[PDB]
């Protein structure tokens, strides 16, 4: 996973996930 | 984000500057050339 | 006047790019 | 030549260039010729004072979308507001 | 472009001059579109 992870303004808001 | 920097046919597409150096009856012809055509690229974003 | 004056070209190679604005960007391609 | 405000969300005109942002000490070093910095998206997130020649930072100031949390009407009339993306010392 | 006059070749008012070591460049421009990359301090560090 960790492995996978590494590789991976205006009237605009980007709400965050549920499940962190 | 781009579309808010073009005109769509109005003098400018800076909403305090059509505003500010126009009189108040012919300016709302020109914010309504960008409501029309700032609510089209918010209504493609959306169907998209 | 002048007398006793005893055209050939070069290639410009990547030369002559001026700051186009006043404007500062940085890590960006404009 | 109005004197300058920091950390306050104030309208601002600058020489010709108008928003309305929080102006903050900038680390960024812009060139001398350079009088404003634009970020990608062509937004105006620094500008150099013209009297003292000082780079100083724009950032939009708070908007955040209110929402209420309630047990149900039912059940209560009490309700917790979530005010989303505000550090919880410009919500009053 | 300087023209040296000197006690050297005094000549006439058309031979009193000197070349010495001169060369200059002239290339006319033209509307173009251009990727300009620049760096973190903001200098162009490259075109295409």
């Amino acid at each position: 996973e960790d492995l996978l992870f590494n590789k991976v303004f205006n009237g605009l808001t980007v709400l965050p996930p549920l499940l962190t | 984000v781009k579309q808010l920097s073009s005109n769509f046919g109005a003098i400018s597409s800076v909403l305090n500057d059509i505003l500010s150096r126009l009189d108040p009856p012919e300016a709302e012809v020109q914010i309504d050339r960008l409501i029309t055509g700032r609510l089209q690229s918010l209504q493609t974003y959306v169907t998209q | 006047n002048l007398t006793t004056r005893t055209p050939a070209y070069t290639n410009s190679f990547t030369r002559g790019v001026y700051y186009p604005d006043k404007v500062f960007r940085s890590s960006v391609l404009h | 030549s109005t004197n300058l405000v920091k950390n306050k969300c104030v309208n601002f005109n600058f020489n010709g260039l108008t928003g309305t942002g929080v102006l903050t000490e900038s680390n960024k070093k812009f060139l001398p010729f350079q009088q404003f910095g634009r970020d990608i998206a062509d937004t105006t997130d620094a500008v150099r004072d013209p009297q003292t020649l000082e780079i100083l930072d724009i950032t939009p100031c708070s908007f955040g979308g209110v929402s209420v949390i309630t047990p149900g009407t039912n059940t209560s009339n009490q309700v917790a507001v979530l005010y989303q993306d505000v550090n919880c010392t410009e919500v009053p | 472009l300087a023209l040296h006059r000197s006690y050297l070749t005094p000549g006439d008012s058309s031979s009193g001059w000197t070349a010495g070591a001169a060369a200059y460049y002239v290339g006319y421009l033209q509307p173009r579109t251009f990727l300009l990359k620049y760096n973190e301090n903001g200098t162009i560090t490259d075109a295409v």
